[PDB]
């Protein structure tokens, strides 16, 4: 009846400081499909961030891809804050140079 | 084999709106088409440049076949409350996949035409393409209604017929992107960790299609049982990435190898941290 | 294309 979403959080192109790239917060196996995607540099929200169609797989459970516009620096911290009726509080995962 | 996949969903949310209703559509893994009735002007879109070349008649057959889907769902969802007993305060989800794999022949090799409510199976039709399979005895109901209606052989001729046909059809108009390879670029990374070991990690990024086999080495084993592997994702341009990860002694870097192996690539590759 | 659901629960 209900499912937590699985969340990685990627670069369409492995990331060079100061080049504009697109970021990936690809969410996974979540029902019901009710779901708040947001993403985040330091703290604070990207005010553009686009989605694809929400599908579901071979098992009932959606998943959603959102990105967003964003050229990564050395010290810039972000992330994809997801809010879901599975869960108490949003789950918050940071962005790896290296994941 | 090939697919045509459409995934339909219906979501009640009783005090904020009517039902919200979708479709989308696949050749593969590939989405090509989609309905949403939150849209503004709500019609079937194309998501994919090749489906663009349909003609009008086209999108106005397809709307007309989401419209009749969606109000033919809402009646479905106000059933499922009789039938289970259930209040109209609560939200719920209606859940459809229909579709046909085909062989590299084009004959038909399984068709699909099964329901879920609340993320549980519902009903389905039997691989025989004949009977249904309920899941509880409110989906009985619904079986015993179809098979009295016939439903079974009109889905049965949609399935060996239109789907069939529609999708040797897509496979050759999107034959440039649909029917491609693109090889994975590969490159292994290197991280000291505070155990005094480091952790090497395999990436293959860019590749069409989805199915990939990363796997690490040592002296030929297979290293399988304790390699940590990512789920296969989509960069968000057609392409896929794919890790997997090795923690190996600090000294014996060069005793590990990763080997992808992938369509696109004339030979699978060999990579060590250089 | 898709399927028509003709036939309700």
């Amino acid at each position: 009846i209900q499912k937590t979403p699985q969340i990685q959080v990627y670069s369409r192109h492995p990331p060079e400081n100061g080049k504009p790239n697109i970021l990936n917060c690809y969410v996974t196996q979540f029902h019901p499909p009710h779901i708040e995607i947001q993403m985040l540099k330091n703290g604070k929200k990207i005010p553009k961030v686009e989605m694809s169609d929400m599908s579901f797989s071979k098992d009932w459970s959606f998943y959603i891809l959102a990105h967003t516009e964003f050229t990564p620096t050395e010290t810039d911290t972000y992330a994809c804050r997801v809010k879901h009726a599975s869960m108490a509080e949003p789950k918050t995962v940071y962005w790896d140079r290296d994941m | 084999s090939h697919s045509l996949r459409y995934f339909v969903t219906a979501v009640s949310r009783p005090g904020f709106g009517e039902p919200r209703y979708m479709e989308v559509g696949y050749v593969d893994n590939t989405e090509f088409v989609r309905f949403d009735s939150d849209a503004e002007n709500p019609r079937y879109e194309p998501r994919a440049r090749w489906i663009e070349q349909e003609g009008p008649e086209y999108w106005e057959r397809e709307t007309r076949r989401a419209k009749g889907n969606e109000q033919s769902f809402r009646v479905d969802l106000r059933t499922a409350l009789r039938y289970y007993n259930q209040s109209a305060g609560g939200s719920h989800t209606l859940q459809w996949m229909a579709g046909c794999d085909v062989e590299s022949d084009g004959r038909l090799l399984r068709g699909y035409w099964q329901f879920a409510y609340d993320g549980c199976d519902y009903i389905a039709l039997n691989e025989d393409l004949k009977t249904w399979t309920a899941a509880d005895m409110a989906a009985q109901i619904t079986r015993r209604k179809w098979e009295q209606a016939g439903a079974a052989e009109r889905d049965r001729a949609y399935l060996e017929g239109e789907c069939v046909e529609w999708l040797r059809r897509y496979l050759k108009n999107g034959n440039a992107t649909l029917l491609r390879t693109d090889p994975p670029k590969a490159h292994v990374t290197h991280h000291r960790r505070p155990e005094g070991d480091v952790t090497l990690r395999c990436w293959a990024l860019g590749f069409y299609p989805a199915d990939i086999t990363l796997t690490w080495q040592l002296n030929g084993e297979e290293l399988t049982q304790e390699m940590e592997l990512v789920e296969t994702r989509p960069a968000g341009d057609g392409t896929f990435q794919k890790w997997a990860s090795v923690v190996v002694p600090l000294g014996k870097e060069q005793k590990y190898t990763c080997h992808v192996e992938h369509e696109g690539l004339p030979e699978p590759l060999t990579l060590r941290w250089g | 294309t898709g399927a028509a659901s003709f036939d309700e629960f």
